[PDB]
């Protein structure tokens, strides 16, 4: 596979898609500064739409605590009916 | 964020 891939599900939870995001990462063949960047860019980039807006407010300085914290529930809240 | 918090995290 390609990290160029993985996007986040419509109705995936956000840390089930950061969890593969990083599978993938740890196996793509590049410099570890190219996977800073990959990191840095791709994975707010590729989240689904609604995570995506959460993300983009969070702002630059998130950490992913913080991001995991402000997605959860986003698709959600995924308990059986 | 960056892929050494990834590391980080999951590590």
């Amino acid at each position: 596979t390609s990290i160029l891939d993985i996007r986040q599900g419509p109705k995936e939870p956000f840390r089930d898609y950061v969890d593969r995001f990083y599978k993938t990462l740890r196996a793509e063949q590049a410099s570890q500064e190219v996977k800073n960047w990959m990191t840095a860019t791709l994975l707010v980039q590729n989240a689904n739409p609604d995570c995506k807006t959460i993300l983009k407010a969070l702002g630059p300085g998130a950490t992913l605590e913080e991001m995991m914290t402000a997605c959860q529930g986003v698709g959600g809240p995924g308990h059986k009916a | 964020i960056t892929f050494e918090d990834l590391l980080d995290y999951y590590g």
